């Protein structure tokens, strides 16, 4: 019940992007992957304890069950897990945009290296209603030099030089720009603070000018954490969202993807599973980040753990983008979204289509233009959905009783009540023929009158793909007329072309009147 | 509570102060000013959603009256006058300290006892600023006509001339940077063309004059020669009744810093000399040097040859001020013995904490600018020793005086076993009281062939400790009103009567438990405010 | 599946996608590239808009604001690969009608 | 779940139990006042 | 930005190449959803071929709503266009 | 049409038309997506190669106009049945 | 017995093109609204009339015609003090299960405005009276104070959709044949 | 394993026309369409 | 789903039987065909309220009510007393407040005569 349900159909007006927080990861996650090894030695069929291909993280085979949503392999949409790092590291994607917003702030009190009446002129060029991405990113080139051409801040006056890379993927702050006026307090502290270690082991005198202060991912996180909300608008980010802080641009938590993305493919070269390269990277993260957290608690040497936290910085910057290995190379995330037909060309722009076929061509004068001739062995595989109506009811009762062996018959049937389909080579057909509720859909064979596309495989121009009528002929090749071979520039010397058959009623009508 | 603990700066403090004791409609506007900086009403309505244009002005006049924002006007040559509105950081600290000024009138006005305005002088501070602004006619025209208020009106010149009741003006309700500009442009238009020589000094010729204007124009509220009326009838002296006045934060803040520093005495000496130091401390509070230093707020702090002068003359201000350098003679009459007056003060100079140390012979005084840097490092190291191990108190002092320690001299200078120093030092990289300094002895900064050096870095460790407490104040404030959301249906019944005999249990055990919160907040606020003496 | 021995299905590439849009045909382009190839029924939340499973959002756990739609499967798995590294593609929806 | 508390954990003293009364009636004035 | 009557009717009066590929496109799947035809069909099948016959006698019960690029309507009944 | 002759390279598209889903299908994919989520951009999808990835109806050709069914009715039978309001 | 001016869109499958426009919009709104509850309004019984009707749009992939339409339907909202002479067919040991027979039976109304000697007696009676009793399947007067509307689905019988608040505070409350 | 209409326990994978569906011989209702191969 | 006006107006209980009986009339001969879900609720409204009247013209329904609302402004209770225990004043005591101390004339016996008129 006695309660209504009602919702309009909706659309998508546009994508809009953001990096999500260090608190929205555990919001959408549901498991945790504390432990390391993927396979318990219980020697069961699905041994996965906590930190593995977990059965309530997803399901990676057809004989299992997803313990969260439910379903075997068609019902599971995939679910996220999360990790928890021991101490933070840098993001290899945002690595450029975590120094270009570190060249702007001070390095002691961490305020933007700008005066007060100057900055108000800058963000006045943001508030006007005509601003494009051509000029929005252009005017941030001027906000950054003006922070780099300004040596000392406002709130403590401490001198700030330049900060750049150190060419693994760590960055250092070149703090000393003296011309001849070396009588600065911080320079006097620098020679005063450093002279105490000259007493012991004075071999370090060839290491003076190369030594320089670091910015490790535990200083910068506790450096970004006190830059105020009021000046975010001048260095790229906006406020008013939760994840609008700059604290969320270096790894402190990282999510784990579902196993639908990274499925455990069974090669069946053995009774062992060929586990893909993406999980064994996600396990070498959780083993390095485990013994660090137990390392600082139990107590291990500081010169020892500083390379473990430098290994884990180098490992998380391989799980994303494997260009930074700096050497059979491991495939990563970024190593498959780009490339020649990795994504975006062979998966999203250009897909693989059902209901197609590819034989050789051979000439035929005796049929008309707009009729391609089709062999009958491919004419009783390529079906076409055909909804029952009172106009075509007396035909479609005569056709379902032919069966899928004589030519004008059907391959399947889907009633309005039924949910999946019904095959027609199994079970009695005449008892199924007589009922045929007027609302349902049969799938007849291809028959002469249908609307069939046709293209050459190297498609030079827009007249390389044309739409034809059909005619069912009893040989084994695609006959077509002589005059139509000029757009396809075919030559009948052994080459082959493929056909497409649309399967709506509004793309069956649009292929003729626009591509006939 | 991980949703709170991550993406919330000091904006989480300023949002829930106005959300606690004020309506919901103003917690959304001051949350937008801090998150965006400054913006006028013509684009404030574009940022928020759910508030009409004149409903913003109705919302904006609420925090106008309590001085929770600060305005500005700057016109254009082509356009009209635009009212840019900023955020007030000192007007809302009053709403933070608001329970403590009531107990600050009592601990500073001790001449009277068994008075019949104890219930009233506790209410006048609740009367002056919970109404917003205040003037003299607003309380004398009350429900009581006479009520011996000639005593009560003459009671307030005792309570205004001791401080923190300064007449308000456009100075306190404008910020500090938008005043300095147009006077610097006035002093630049005061000196014209027709002098080509040393034009960089001519640009600074206004700057030497604008300093003398700056300390002048901030004394205009402080100056007491125009705040009270000499009137030859029915009295002797009285404040001018046409004066719009509120409370002031500074002499409360200077009195709190003085209250903060007598507790260092009770540790470094017993309680005899701790009783001695209170008397000479409290008498210099009404004229002490400025804590917040409006000189150093915003301006020419960038260059050292000006930044030196922000404490060169300021120490000469403290040394050559007549009204605090006490003679060490008049202290005996204030204590309820010029030998014991000098002798119990002789131990102050002998202790290595420079209070009552540097002076002229015979006339002694407590310096400030070389003292409060030693208070801030003394309180912070005891917090580390209080909440975590005493081994960290040993290590943090060790790297302090020993500049740039390595891991071999740390076992020469201090004495602990090697396995235990990893389990204490690694708790100090996580919280930033130590740092790392690296020397690459090989090519391209390789980590296993490299040794590491340590440092104190005596600013980064105090910023993180400041904001480690600004969150914990506001997180305890988060469980203030959220506790009052459950059990709310009988808080209305407890506010509609001015009796189920079993329901009353569920009103006291929620009320005794929130009694702990205001005491826990006051102790943490004493732990926080030390880090404001910048 | 690519391969005649792997039971075929042929590749409508990117050279042949541009040949279709030159005709102006805008309904079999939608049919040949998600209906007969890659259809999948995603239910996505409206505010803080990102997809969830059968009836949940599992990031604002209220299970109230949900719209049934359908997109290609190869954009369901982009919106989780692009989400696995820290990029959040928030979806913003309108209704078709009432311009 | 987190350890290591601050040392400010005391049963409330009547020296400051009166101090906590001045807070709750301060906001009761302002909230029940104009705003 | 609203309905634009026959006085301010300033587009071409001709059924373009994309109209008759859409009107026939969206009429034809109505016939496969048991919608009633208007024309005297003979013994005949294939709801597309009964849809392009119905366009010859101009008995489509539809109307084309042309949007200008400035957010303006424009309506044209499908009998009114000639091809 | 934007003020300067500009090529069809990487250097030529980042000043011609900026929209992140379309630029991902060109050469350098991920370098346009990370700085997209940094600035927290917003692209409304109306391009040809952006309504392919989402499975929505293209805006050019035979998708430009929209089709409406007439309601063949007027106000002559849309009167209410209101009677005996209050007496 | 009051109207409620609401707005909605309604779909029409293309086999309903022979039936004219107002006869079909009435049908496809009936099975959407008949014996239904509205979130936070009430129970629409049957659509009263049509206020204005717009022109039918087409989703391009669908082929049907979708019309947005504003109308009012008749819905009962008695009063916050309305007398209602319902019946009963259920009794329990903590209140009284007074439900109007025929229309809805999702109502539990208490007796919290009566005297000090009320409990439950499990001998066909409500309680012992200090007085002709009342039983099921006869006209029983009961009025209304309040109602509670929630629309919650906490996924992981007491139907919480439409529950009224009733009392029997004065005399004659429990049976209509006690008076007249 | 079990049909929704006849509840048989024997299924026959039909590969006669390259569909590779899964269906019983009792009634003829397909149990799973579009197989997901282990690539 | 936008509710424009929740309580647009009032409608009397007679049109809940009057327009609904004309819906019963063009409903393929209800109640006498003895020899979906929308018609059971439609049937359960007609038999409920008409029995309450039984156990008629609308012009006579109007003349009694215009005399019934002799109130100054608080009238709207004149519409609810159409089938709520007719021909009794001890039920009219419990309907509307503060009318035991306001109506002490032959009005309360004239409202007895109106409520006994149609009953
Ligand atoms: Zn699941
Ligand atoms: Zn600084
Ligand atoms: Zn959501
Ligand atoms: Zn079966």
């Amino acid at each position: 019940k006695e309660v209504v349900v009602s919702e309009t159909p909706k659309r998508i007006k546009g994508l809009e992007f953001s990096a999500l927080s260090a608190a929205d990861i555990v919001a959408q996650s549901e498991v945790e992957v504390s432990t390391r090894d993927l396979f318990d030695l219980e020697k069961d069929r699905a041994p996965k304890a906590n930190g593995a291909l977990d059965p309530k993280m997803g399901v990676s085979s057809s004989s299992l069950e997803c313990a969260t949503c439910h379903g075997n392999l068609a019902s599971c949409h995939g679910h996220f897990g999360h990790l928890k790092l021991a101490l933070p590291v840098f993001h290899i994607g945002y690595f450029k945009a975590t120094i270009q917003i570190l060249q702007g702030i001070c390095k002691n009190c961490s305020a933007i290296l700008l005066s007060e009446t100057d900055k108000r002129q800058f963000l006045h060029e943001l508030r006007r209603p005509g601003v494009d991405n051509l000029r929005r990113m252009g005017i941030l080139k001027k906000i950054l030099d003006q922070c780099k051409k300004q040596r000392r801040c406002l709130h403590c006056g401490a001198l700030n030089g330049v900060v750049k890379k150190a060419a693994a993927l760590k960055i250092i702050h070149d703090t000393f720009r003296w011309v001849g006026k070396k009588s600065a307090p911080e320079k006097d502290i620098w020679v005063g603070e450093w002279k105490e270690v000259l007493a012991h082991n004075p071999e370090l005198e060839r290491y003076v000018k190369r030594c320089m202060d670091d910015l490790n991912p535990l200083k910068t996180l506790n450096l970004f954490k006190q830059i105020k909300s009021a000046d975010c608008e001048l260095l790229g980010i906006d406020a008013t969202v939760p994840s609008g802080r700059p604290e969320t641009y270096i790894w402190r938590y990282l999510p784990a993807p579902p196993v639908c993305i990274r499925p455990s493919v069974m090669m069946q070269d053995s009774p062992a599973s060929n586990e893909d390269d993406l999980t064994v990277k996600l396990t070498e993260i959780v083993w390095t980040s485990s013994l660090i957290k137990a390392g600082l608690d139990k107590g291990i040497s500081i010169n020892n753990m500083m390379e473990h936290w430098d290994y884990l910085q180098l490992t998380v910057a391989m799980y994303i983008n494997s260009d930074s290995v700096n050497p059979k190379p491991i495939r990563g995330f970024c190593q498959r979204l780009k490339g020649k037909q990795g994504r975006f060309r062979g998966n999203l722009s250009g897909k693989r289509v059902d209901f197609s076929g590819r034989t050789v061509i051979s000439p035929d004068p005796n049929l008309s233009i707009d009729e391609v001739a089709v062999p009958d062995r491919v004419a009783k595989v390529l079906t076409y959905p055909e909804k029952v109506t009172r106009y075509n009811r007396h035909k479609l009762q005569e056709l379902i009783v032919n069966g899928p062996n004589v030519h004008p018959g059907a391959n399947y049937l889907l009633k309005r009540n039924e949910d999946a389909r019904r095959n027609l080579r199994y079970g009695d057909r005449m008892k199924l023929a007589k009922n045929l509720q007027i609302g349902d859909v049969v799938e007849r064979h291809l028959e002469d009158g249908d609307v069939v596309l046709f293209n050459r495989q190297p498609s030079l121009h827009r007249l390389s793909i044309l739409s034809h009528y059909a005619k069912i002929r009893p040989w084994r090749t695609f006959r077509l007329n002589e005059c139509v071979c000029t757009p396809y520039n075919a030559d009948f010397d052994g080459d082959e072309m493929n056909l497409h058959v649309p399967q709506t009623e509004e793309a069956r009508a649009e292929a003729i009147n626009l591509m006939g | 509570s991980l949703e709170q603990r991550t993406l919330n700066p000091d904006l989480f403090l300023y949002k829930e102060l106005v959300k606690a004791h004020l309506g919901e409609r103003a917690a959304s506007v001051i949350g937008m000013l801090v998150a965006l900086g400054r913006l006028s009403v013509r684009e404030l309505v574009e940022k928020i959603d759910g508030m009409d244009v004149d409903s913003v002005k109705t919302t904006l006049v609420s925090l106008t009256q309590l001085r929770c924002v600060k305005y500005l006007q700057e016109t254009a040559i082509s356009g009209k006058k635009t009212t840019y509105y900023y955020y007030n950081e000192e007007g809302i600290h009053i709403l933070l300290y608001s329970g403590l000024i009531i107990d600050e009138i009592i601990t500073q006005m001790r001449v009277n006892d068994e008075e019949e305005h104890k219930q009233l002088v506790a209410e006048i501070v609740q009367n002056v600023i919970s109404l917003g602004s205040l003037t003299v006619e607003d309380y004398l025209s009350s429900v009581t006509s006479d009520s011996m208020k000639y005593t009560i009106s003459s009671l307030f010149v005792q309570l205004c001339e001791m401080g923190y009741l300064i007449q308000i003006s456009k100075l306190h309700y404008t910020p500090i940077e938008d005043l300095w500009q147009f006077l610097y442009e006035k002093h630049y238009k005061n000196i014209p063309r027709n002098s080509p020589l040393s034009d960089l000094k001519k640009r600074s010729q206004a700057k030497m004059n604008a300093k003398t204007d700056f300390a002048k124009i901030i004394n205009k509220p402080n100056e007491l020669s125009q705040i009270l009326t000499v009137d030859p009838k029915t009295s002797l002296r009285i404040v001018k009744p046409t004066v719009s006045l509120t409370i002031n934060l500074d002499r409360f803040m200077k009195g709190r810093r003085s209250k903060q520093l007598i507790n260092l005495a009770k540790t470094r000496v017993g309680s005899v000399t701790a009783q001695v130091y209170k008397i000479a401390l409290r008498l210099t509070e009404q004229k002490s040097p400025k804590i917040r230093d409006p000189l150093t707020q915003t301006g020419l702090l960038q260059d050292l040859e000006e930044a030196k002068s922000f404490q060169d003359e300021a120490e000469l201000v403290e040394e050559k001020t007549p009204g605090l350098t006490f003679n060490a003679i008049d202290l005996a009459r204030h204590l309820p013995s010029a030998s014991l007056i000098n002798s119990h003060l002789k131990i102050l100079a002998s202790s290595n904490f420079p209070f009552l140390n540097e002076t002229k012979p015979g006339v002694y005084y407590v310096p400030y600018s070389k003292l409060m840097p030693v208070l801030k490092s003394s309180v912070y190291e005891y917090v580390i020793a209080s909440t975590l191990g005493p081994s960290a108190m040993r290590l943090s002092r060790c790297i302090r005086d020993n500049k740039l320690v390595s891991e071999k001299i740390i076992n020469s200078t201090a004495l602990m076993k090697e396995k235990d120093i990893r389990s204490t030092l690694a708790s100090l990289i996580r919280y930033n009281s130590v740092e790392i300094q690296e020397v690459p002895r090989t090519a391209d900064r390789s980590a296993s062939r490299a040794v590491f050096l340590f440092r104190c870095k005596e600013t980064h460790s105090y910023n993180f400790m400041r904001q480690n407490l600004e969150w914990n104040m506001a997180n305890l404030l988060f469980k203030k009103e959220k506790l009052k959301q459950e059990n709310s249906t009988l808080l209305k019944k407890a506010n509609r009567d001015d009796l189920l005999p079993s329901e009353l249990n569920q009103l006291k055990m929620v009320n005794e438990r929130e009694l702990n919160v205001f005491a826990r907040l006051s102790r943490l606020l004493s732990l926080w405010e030390v880090f404001q003496m910048a | 599946t690519e391969g005649r021995s792997r039971d075929g299905g042929l590749r409508l590439g990117e050279m042949e996608r541009d040949c279709v849009i030159a005709y102006g045909a805008s309904q079999l382009l939608l049919e040949r590239l998600m209906i007969s190839s890659d259809a999948f029924e995603v239910d996505v939340c409206d505010k803080c808009g990102l997809m969830g499973y059968s009836g949940w959002c599992t990031t604002c756990k209220s299970a109230e604001n949900i719209i049934k739609m359908t997109i290609p499967y190869a954009a369901k798995l982009l919106f989780q690969e692009l989400l696995s590294m820290n990029i959040a593609p928030r979806l913003r929806l309108e209704d078709i009608f009432q311009q | 779940f987190p350890s290591i508390p601050l040392p400010i954990n005391g049963p409330i003293t009547n020296k400051e139990r009166s101090l906590a009364v001045k807070y709750i009636n301060f906001g009761k004035t302002v909230k029940d006042g104009p705003f | 930005e609203k309905a634009i009557p026959k006085d301010q009717r300033a587009t071409t009066p001709y059924m373009t190449k994309y109209e008759r590929a859409r009107i026939l496109g969206t009429r034809a799947l109505q016939i496969s959803m048991n919608a009633p035809v208007f024309v005297d069909l003979e013994g005949e099948t294939d709801p597309l071929r009964i849809a392009m016959k119905e366009l010859a006698e101009k008995k489509i019960p539809l109307v084309i709503r042309r949007y200008l690029p400035d957010g303006s309507f424009e309506d044209w009944s499908v009998e009114e266009l000639i091809v | 049409y934007k003020g300067e002759v500009l090529g069809i390279t990487r250097f030529g598209l980042s000043k011609m038309r900026d929209s992140v889903l379309q630029l991902a299908s060109f050469e350098k994919t991920t370098d346009h997506l990370f700085d997209a989520a940094f600035y927290m951009k917003k692209d409304a999808v109306e391009g040809v190669s952006e309504c392919i990835i989402l499975g929505q109806t293209m805006s050019i050709g035979t998708g430009s106009f929209k089709v409406v069914k007439g309601t063949n009715i007027s106000e002559k039978d849309l009167v209410p049945k209101r009677c005996l309001f209050e007496s | 017995f009051i109207l409620s001016k609401i707005a909605d869109l309604v779909r029409i499958p293309p086999d309903q093109f022979h039936r004219d426009t107002i006869s079909a919009i009435t049908h496809q709104l009936n099975n959407k609204f008949a014996n239904k509850i509205i979130p936070n309004v009430g129970l629409c019984i049957t659509i009263y009339d049509l206020l204005t009707v717009e022109e039918g749009q087409l989703k391009p992939g669908d082929g049907s015609s979708y019309i947005n339409v504003t109308f009012r339907a008749v819905v009962f909202k008695p009063f916050l003090g309305e007398i209602v002479t319902g019946w009963i067919s259920k009794c329990t040991a903590e209140g009284i299960k007074v439900s109007l027979l025929g229309i809805f039976d999702d109502i539990f109304i208490p007796q919290n405005m009566l005297f000090e000697g009320c409990y439950y007696t499990p001998e066909e009676s409500a309680w012992i009276w200090p007085k002709l009793y009342f039983d099921v399947n006869e006209k029983i007067r009961f009025r209304i104070e309040r109602e509670v509307f929630v629309d919650v689905k906490p996924k992981s019988e007491k139907p919480p959709a439409y529950a009224l608040l009733g009392s029997c505070q004065t005399d004659g409350m429990g049976l209509v044949s006690w008076w007249e | 394993p079990v049909c929704k209409n006849c509840h048989g326990t024997e299924f026959e994978r039909d590969l006669s026309n390259a569909n590779n569906d899964l269906v019983c011989k009792a009634c003829g209702v397909v149990s799973e369409d579009n197989p997901i191969v282990s690539e | 789903m936008k509710v424009l006006e929740e309580r647009n107006a009032f409608l009397s209980d007679y049109e809940v039987l009057k327009f609904l009986t004309d819906l019963e009339k063009k409903h393929l001969w209800d109640q006498k065909s003895l020899a979906p879900e929308l018609q059971g609720i439609t049937r359960n409204v007609v038999n409920y309220l008409s029995i309450n009247k039984n156990f008629m013209s609308d012009e006579s329904f109007a003349e009694l009510m215009t005399k019934l609302n002799s109130f100054k402004l608080f009238k709207a209770e004149k519409l609810q007393i159409v089938n709520q225990l007719p021909a009794n004043m001890v039920h009219l005591y419990s309907i509307v407040e503060e009318c035991d101390a306001r109506f002490d004339e032959k009005t309360i016996e004239e409202m007895l005569e109106i409520i006994s008129g149609y009953a």
